[PDB]
């Protein structure tokens, strides 16, 4: 088209034809918009429209075109600036600074500019970071002059300050090298006293002027690092804490400047500073009342009216006020005349924590924590507050959030369904508060429990139920399990639960039954230990329990299989043995009708059941009971499994009914389920099993393969495979989940492993990948993890069964096989630690492979990959030292310390790393301090390369500088010797050896760097 | 009908563009592909108080790709700041997304959102999320993938844009649609792809829905 | 709405996809409630499905008597079929949708109403 003109530089620039593309792009739509855009991005990245900004600049007719002129000359200044000559770095500057000053000079532009003005402020302080003050002293003292000349210059003059301090102390840290970060701080500390003083006079001789606001954004930026004294020795808080305060727009800058005060560094041992800080904090309070609301008004709803700025300010006072009393309130507790100040700063944040708001309750929830771990910790304080700690508990009680344990969950329409995710923000909210809760409790006990009864007295009585009022109040009861004592707590909960139980009777449809369902079982869940005193009570629970799994609602018995579970772990002891008027252990009661109560469940429902039963059962601890117990709890599951695999042996095709193969997954997942809680005391169920249960496995694996290649890939997508695929992935599940808890590793090896290995070693290898479950990988990773040390041969035989066709399914890009991807070096890692052994017995075609596959994980993005590669790098360089200058160790340097070296160094410095940067400097530092300790005993060179009495240090550094030299050609020699040089002295010190390394990725960013840096 | 600009940044990878596509289509997008400078999309959502369209400006997050770069933020009257609660890297530069972002927009509507809560091996937890407290955002856990959360970031800047704090979003009515008759000379194209169609797989088999 | 002269007939929880036969792959188009509407004043019955939250319209379109639905060869709990106007989207089109359920028991629920609805329309 067109607009395709301006990327021909072949020609003078069309001045208007680039306003109409900036044009169609920002003002236009649809693939015009499109067309634009790419025309812009190919304009502004061509390496010589620097030269045209001055053009544009003086000509345009556009603020963005201008804007977008800036942006080139941005990227220039940042990174090629230095090789310019000198007569167009000081060109630049002029036209720059000329520009600014022209835009501050004529009115209306400076009003309807904004943008472009503060875009050129961005790039003058681009040339400040390159070039002031060594080339150009005079830049602070000219600003000052010139800004008493005229109000426009004067107020950009404090935006070009508060952009420079933001660059210097702020943003200074990733962007900079440590040396000139320091360099720049100390130039503007040591002309900050001409720059406080101008700042001080524009304040004092100024009220609410644009000037004023711009000054005041300045001073905040200025508080993050001046010394203390610019501050409390002159009259600046005075200032900030009535006149700025009165005045409505510069109030919020102010109160940040505040905000930021009531952090500075301050002595302690000094009286008058200390007045100085109650006292701009008694003046901010005092012009709050006066000015802006008092102590009194509904901030709640204020804020949920959000007129003009409310929400703005509520939230920026909610900060002034944790931020100053977290710091100085113990200033405020002794005097008697401030104590009114003090209660009504605090009564101020009673009135913040009832908006409804949950970022602004998590700050001000924040604070309350500070304050009440204070009260219970620090001696005579907690009487002063006593009437705020009375409020701050109605308030947390009525906002109480849900629980991780509460499933059931009021929606958009208004009913009770079960929850769809898990609210992992919510979760947090509800600990945050039961932490306040739990410290407000043991502050007043007594005011506690009044305020919970005389609520739940109102919830049986309707005058406030409600499922918002119910559920609050129940999840707060929950939340202070053990702060009341053994007595109080008895009478507490004997009344809730009865008085819980009689709202569930009385109210009317399954909706009203399901919520309190949730809340009786959040609550009894919540104490065990009154549970655990009173057999009574915890039997009525428990057959409570079981009416809630035959609930139609299906939230409602997911809760009591889980609340059986919290109680069970808790509880135990007391199922196991026979109590005083009882026929029986309960345990056997619950075994016996197990079907029964189970009738109306789910099948993963009542796996949760049986692994409840099983958390039981292990509290037994003599070997005849607990393995009859268990013998007797796996009835049904064993009975069910008796006839599927005598059907199955007899006639292999049996299988394929689609039910038959969800009754042999649920049985599977049974044994998974009740494996989970016993652990160990498995093992006699597991053996019962265990052959006939390979058998299966073979026998689906047939049958996987049969349908493959009878339908084709296609057939791994099917119901009818997928769901065989289960039946393997539940084995190896209950193989790995017993193998990880079990006490007797002798059995294990002579038992279990190698019926194991050869069922499920060749299946994995010879399938096509599409069949192949990574969860075999899995299982492998916890067999080598607890018996690897026993059987090395086998290792070796799962090492030669997975690995090189596993590499074969992940090493074409990082995308497919995400699951195997991750459980391969999960592998590879614990083969390597436990069993390195067997990477030695492979051939030296595998033993590169391995190697390759390493450095394969180190260019993923997927964190669960990396980490594992970079580890497994970090343990191999390990084990090749430990074995010492033998054959194998010196040919592994040779063949791969350099392939090492250049990996961890490429993935440094791709910017497409970045979060394995510490170990990834962790493995380079490693690498580089074998050769430094002459850790290697042969030469890593090639002979007739190097003379033949040189050291590895002395190639290390050529290859280095050489490697660096191709890759990064823009770097100069003395940049790449001064930073190897540095690298190779700090290499026992990781910190200092990793700021060199940030000071590099610093400097290949750009043109010029100094090399004296890396001696910082 | 009343349209406003929103600018979308963050860090590559963190899901920007499929937390879009998500709101324009319906689709989870399970691809990375990295945006190149920014692809703008039209979307409206329908309130109690008529329609709202944002053209959203879906930046690029990485730098090799970032195009115009803040050129993308002038006269934006919103902005969302996105970052992955999987990734600290992404958090820790949301000051720097936010710096770049309020020198060209001195005062807009600003959310911030850590998507990907829906991981089970979340990296930046819920307590070390405090960046917003200050720069007065509005900060939300979402998850393009389970959708948690994901109208939210929209609803607000609809109600502070609008100035409405009561604003809802509002089931928009549904025309009476046709009754149109198959055609046995586009069939025969349409049947091979019913037939593909069939024999393609549903993704994601083992989800609740 | 456009939903007070219309009875519904048939209501369950489901996520419709449409086959992108370029890509060859599913995308999914909405998540929510789909209902059966049937207009009080010509008894035609279409599917109206809104997406959970925003409420915005991922199907309409008459049940016609020609559809068929189709298993999917990955899931017993879904259908697939070719609609020759749904109007969820602006202006008509066609779309090769499927439908997935939690569960195998509304698969076929949704499948005996999607017929008795195109009995309906018939007459
Ligand atoms: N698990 C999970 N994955 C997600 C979620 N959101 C996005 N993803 C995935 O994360 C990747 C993000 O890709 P994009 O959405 O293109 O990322 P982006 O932020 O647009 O990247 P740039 O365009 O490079 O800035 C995609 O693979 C998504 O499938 C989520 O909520 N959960
Ligand atoms: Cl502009
Ligand atoms: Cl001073
Ligand atoms: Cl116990
Ligand atoms: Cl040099
Ligand atoms: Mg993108
Ligand atoms: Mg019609």
């Amino acid at each position: 088209g067109a607009m395709e003109g301006i990327l021909d530089f072949s020609n003078d620039l069309d001045i208007a034809l680039l306003d109409q593309v900036v044009s169609t792009f920002y003002q236009g739509s649809g693939v015009q918009q499109k067309q634009a855009q790419e025309i812009l991005t190919k304009f502004q990245d061509n390496p010589d429209a620097w030269q045209k900004a001055d053009q544009i600049l003086q000509f345009s007719t556009n603020p963005q075109s201008k804007f977008i002129a800036l942006s080139i000359l941005d990227k220039l200044i940042t990174r090629k600036w230095k090789l310019l000559p000198n007569d167009h770095r000081i060109g630049i500057r002029n036209f720059v600074v000329g520009m600014i000053i022209s835009m501050c000079q004529d009115d209306e532009v400076f009003k309807t500019q904004k943008n472009l003005i503060n875009k050129s402020d961005l790039t003058l302080v681009q040339i400040l970071k390159q070039e002031w003050p060594q080339n150009w002293p005079e830049f602070i003292p000219e600003l000052i002059g010139s800004s008493s000349s005229s109000v426009n210059v004067c107020e950009n003059n404090m935006i070009v300050l508060k952009l420079l301090s933001e660059e210097v102390f702020d943003f200074s840290a990733e962007q900079m090298t440590q040396a000139k970060a320091l360099h720049l701080k100390n130039s503007m500390s040591k002309e900050f006293e001409q720059i406080f003083k101008l700042c001080f006079q524009v304040l004092e001789q100024g009220s609410s002027s644009s000037l004023i606001v711009a000054t005041l954004e300045s001073l905040l930026r200025y508080l993050h690092w001046i010394p203390y004294r610019y501050i409390y020795e002159t009259n600046i808080l005075e200032l900030l804490s009535t006149k700025f305060m009165t005045s409505p727009d510069t109030r919020a800058i102010t109160l940040k400047c505040l905000t930021e005060v009531s952090n500075l560094k301050i002595p302690q041992d000094n009286d008058l500073i200390k007045r100085q800080t109650v006292l701009f904090f008694q003046n901010t309070l005092q012009q709050i009342a006066t000015s802006v609301m008092p102590v009194t008004a509904d901030l709640k709803a204020t804020y949920a009216n959000a007129n003009g700025n409310d929400q703005s300010f509520l939230q920026d006072l909610a900060m002034f006020l944790t931020t100053y009393l977290a710091r100085n309130r113990a200033l405020l507790e002794s005097d008697e005349s401030l104590r009114e100040l003090l209660l009504n700063a605090h009564q101020y944040l009673i009135q913040l924590s009832k908006i409804e708001e949950r970022e602004l309750f998590k700050t001000t929830l924040d604070y309350w924590h500070n304050l009440v771990a204070d009260l219970f910790y620090e001696p005579l304080k907690k009487h002063i507050y006593e009437e705020i700690c009375s409020q701050l508990r109605l308030v947390i009680i009525e906002n109480m959030v849900r629980p991780e344990e509460v499933l059931v969950v009021e929606n958009d329409e208004g009913e009770i369904v079960r929850e769809f995710v898990k609210e992992s923000d919510t979760i947090q909210l509800y600990k945050s508060e039961r932490e306040v809760l739990v410290y407000l409790t043991h502050l007043n006990v007594i005011d506690t429990e009044e305020i919970m009864i005389s609520k739940l007295a109102r919830q049986i009585d309707g005058s406030e139920w409600s499922w918002h009022n119910i559920n609050t109040l129940s999840w707060a009861i929950g939340s202070i399990s053990g702060t009341m004592s053994e007595d109080t707590e008895k009478r507490f909960v004997v009344t809730v639960i009865k008085d819980l139980l009689g709202l569930c009777e009385q109210k009317r449809g399954k909706d009203n039954k399901a919520v309190v369902a949730s809340d009786i079982m959040y609550v009894v869940g919540q104490y065990p230990r009154f549970l655990k005193a009173h057999w009574n009570f915890l039997r009525t629970v428990i057959l409570k329990l079981f009416e809630f799994m035959h609930e139609t609602h299906e939230g409602v018995q997911d809760m009591a299989c889980d609340t059986f579970i919290k109680i069970v772990q808790k509880c135990k002891y007391h199922f196991v043995i026979q109590q005083p008027r009882e026929s029986e252990p309960f345990i056997q009661t619950i075994i016996r009708d197990i079907q029964k109560t189970t009738a109306d469940l789910q099948p993963q429902q009542v796996h949760t059941f049986y692994k409840a039963c099983g958390i039981i059962i292990s509290e037994e601890r003599s070997v005849a009971e607990r393995n009859r117990l268990l013998s007797d709890l796996m009835q049904l599951p064993n009975m069910a499994w008796d006839t599927i695999v005598e059907q199955s042996t007899a006639n292999p095709t049996l299988l394929l009914d689609s039910e038959t193969v969800k009754i042999i997954a649920n049985i599977i997942k049974t044994n998974v389920a009740v494996c989970t809680s016993m652990g160990a005391d498995f093992y006699p169920q597991l053996g019962h099993i265990y052959y006939n249960m390979l058998q299966l496995y073979r026998a689906v694996s047939s049958m996987i393969s049969a349908q493959v290649a009878a339908e084709g890939l296609i057939a791994t997508k099917t119901p009818k495979v997928r769901g065989l695929r289960t039946i393997k992935k539940e084995i190896l599940k209950l193989v790995e989940t017993y193998i990880s808890k079990a006490r007797n590793l002798d059995d294990v090896v002579k038992v279990l492993v190698e019926p194991l290995l050869n069922a499920v070693l060749e299946d994995y290898m010879n399938n096509v990948p599409d069949a192949r479950d990574a969860e075999v990988l899995n299982c492998m990773t916890t067999v080598v993890e607890k018996v690897g040390h026993m059987i090395p041969q086998g290792v070796i035989l799962i090492l030669q069964s997975v690995f090189e066709c596993t590499l074969d399914m992940i090493n074409k890009d990082f995308t497919e096989y995400p699951e195997h991807r991750v459980e391969f070096y999960k592998l590879l890692k614990v083969i390597n630690e436990k069993s390195f052994a067997a990477f030695l017995e492979l051939p030296p075609a595998a033993f590169k492979l391995f190697v390759d596959a390493i450095c394969w994980a180190f260019k993923h993005n997927n964190r669960d990959v990396e980490v594992n590669g970079l580890q497994i790098a970090l343990d191999l360089v390990k084990n090749i030292e430990r074995m010492g200058n033998v054959p194998f160790a010196n040919e592994f340097h040779k063949n791969y310390f350099f392939i090492f070296v250049s990996e961890t160094f490429f993935v440094l410095t791709d910017s497409d790393h970045k979060s394995g940067f510490s170990k990834q400097a962790l493995l380079l530092m490693k690498l580089i301090s074998l050769v430094y300790d002459n850790k290697i005993s042969v030469p890593l060179y090639q002979e007739a390369e190097v003379p033949q009495g040189t050291s590895n240090q002395v190639y290390l550094s050529q290859y280095l500088a050489n490697m660096l030299s191709n890759a990064f050609p823009h770097l100069t020699s003395e940049q790449i010797a001064s930073f190897l040089s540095a690298l190779t002295k700090q290499c026992k010190d990781l910190v200092v050896f990793k700021g060199t390394l940030r000071d590099f990725l610093v400097q290949i960013k750009e043109v010029g760097g100094d090399p004296t840096d890396y001696l910082f | 009908q009343v349209q406003f600009k929103l600018v979308l940044v963050g860090d590559g990878g963190t899901g920007k563009t499929t937390f879009v596509k998500r709101h324009l289509t319906g689709e989870f997008e399970k691809k990375y592909v990295a945006t190149l400078g920014v692809e703008v999309h039209p979307l409206v959502f329908h309130t109690n108080r008529g329609p709202i369209k944002f053209n959203v400006w879906d930046t690029a997050g990485q730098e090799k790709f970032g195009g115009l770069r803040d050129g993308y933020y002038i006269q934006a009257q919103c902005a969302i700041i996105m970052f992955d609660v999987t990734s600290r890297v992404t958090y820790k530069n949301v000051p720097n997304w936010h710096r770049d972002l309020v020198r060209v927009c001195e005062n807009i509507p600003i959310v911030l959102c850590g998507n990907k809560v829906d991981i089970k091996d979340r990296k930046v937890k819920a307590k070390s999320i405090v960046f917003h407290r200050k720069k007065n955002l509005q900060y939300y856990d979402i998850s393009a993938k389970s959708n948690y959360n994901f109208e939210k970031p929209f609803l607000w800047l609809a109600r502070k844009l609008i100035g409405d704090p009561n604003l809802e979003f509002v089931a928009m009515p549904a025309a009476a649609p046709p009754e149109v008759v198959m055609d046995p000379a586009l069939a025969a194209q349409y049947e091979h792809d019913l037939e593909v169609a069939q024999t393609t797989a549903l993704p994601d088999e083992d989800d609740d829905l | 709405t456009m939903e007070e002269d219309e009875e519904v007939l048939y209501k369950v929880r489901a996520k419709l996809f449409r086959f992108d036969a370029d890509a060859k792959e599913w995308k999914e188009r909405g998540t929510g409630d789909c209902k059966f509407l049937k207009n009080k004043k010509t008894n035609k019955v279409r599917i109206l499905m809104r997406r959970d939250k925003t409420l915005k319209i991922c199907a309409n379109h008459i049940i016609a008597p020609e559809y068929t639905l189709k298993p999917n060869v990955g899931s017993d709990r879904s259908w697939v079929y070719a609609c020759t106007a749904d109007i969820a989207e602006g202006e008509a089109e066609a779309f090769t949708f499927a439908i997935r359920f939690g569960s195998k028991e509304n698969a076929d629920k949704f499948k005996e109403e999607f017929e008795k609805a195109q009995e309906i329309n018939k007459k």
